[PDB]
């Protein structure tokens, strides 16, 4: 097993419950 | 190297983000197992390669009789294939639904499954970070298994900064996108133990927003129906400082979870 090496967070969608909560800040603050 | 002609294919078992889990069975040995099917397409559209890298190499490493078994995989011109060890009794998420909340009895046993699992995980330094009901299995003696490792890492020397999981088993370093380790699935622990015996999980709003935040200010209250060994328990796993969390030999040898668990 290899150390897990990181990945560029922003070139991938994220979990769900962070497009959820981008969501909520848009639609109502 | 398996290939799809390797197996007989049955029923759909369950239906994951990027494909269905299928019943399979290895021709030669009549072996039963499960294939979990991922769609090319869908992984390259959302770049989540890395997640299902982790998984296969991290999962095939692991030998547990409360982690399912990853035996191996293939792919062809359209899907990527896992072969896992199949799971007759389900999910734990829909033996929840069923019985709508779990006895004592019933719960410190699966806390003991998953405190032995955890131990071996964080004894080769993997962090699962995604153990909820719904990658909680059932073995044929009903005995819990973890599954889905595509959120997970092998973390021996650095913390991590991933954004990753479900919010609501996530302790707040995780969610604020801190540096994390291997106490973060402590943290799910006590967020199991609870939606368990109570039937919801602790930090439950109708917005992600607010779930969000009773998660970072750990705002959460007891049913008068859960016990003081279960308080106990329960409060000292859901502590804000992920080094006030206890170690997973201490949920073991918990008075409650003694007095209770059939393992
Ligand atoms: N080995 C298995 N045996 C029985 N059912 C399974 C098995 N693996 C997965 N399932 C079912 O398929 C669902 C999705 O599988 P999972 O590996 O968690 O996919 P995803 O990574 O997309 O969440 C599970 O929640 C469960 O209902
Ligand atoms: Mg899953
Ligand atoms: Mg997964």
């Amino acid at each position: 097993l290899s150390p897990s090496r990181g990945f560029a967070e922003h070139s991938s969608e994220p979990p769900s419950w962070v497009t959820e909560m981008l969501l909520e800040n848009e639609l109502w603050g | 190297q398996w290939a799809l002609e390797d197996f007989e294919i049955g029923r759909p078992l369950g239906k994951g983000k990027f494909g269905n889990v299928y019943l399979a069975r290895e021709k030669q040995s009549k072996f039963i197992l499960a294939l979990k099917v991922l769609f090319k397409a869908q992984l390259e559209k959302a770049g989540v390669e890395h997640q299902l890298r982790r998984e296969v190499e991290i999962q095939s490493h692991l030998r547990h009789p409360n982690i399912l078994r990853l035996y191996g995989y293939f792919h062809d011109a359209t899907r990527v294939y896992l072969i896992l060890e199949y799971a007759p009794l389900g999910t734990v998420y829909r033996e929840l639904q069923k019985l709508s909340k779990f006895d004592e009895q019933r719960t410190a046993t699966y806390i003991t499954e998953l405190a032995n699992a955890l131990s071996y995980c964080h004894s080769k330094r993997v962090i699962h970070r995604d153990i909820k009901p719904e990658n909680l299995l059932l073995g044929s003696a009903g005995e819990l298994k973890i599954a889905d490792f595509g959120w997970s890492v092998h973390a021996p020397s650095s913390r991590r900064t991933t954004l990753a999981g479900t919010l609501d088993y996530l302790p707040p370093e995780m969610i604020e996108g801190r540096m994390h380790d291997e106490k973060v699935d402590l943290w799910s622990l006590g967020v199991l133990c609870y939606e368990f015996l109570v039937g919801k999980p602790p930090f439950e709003a109708n917005t992600y927003q607010e779930t969000y935040k009773r998660i970072s200010r750990v705002e959460f209250t007891f049913p008068d129906f859960v016990t003081e060994g279960a308080r106990d328990l329960i409060s000292r796993l859901l502590k804000h400082n992920p080094s006030q969390r206890p170690m997973l030999r201490e949920v073991l040898e918990h008075p409650w979870i003694t007095a209770n668990s059939s393992k």
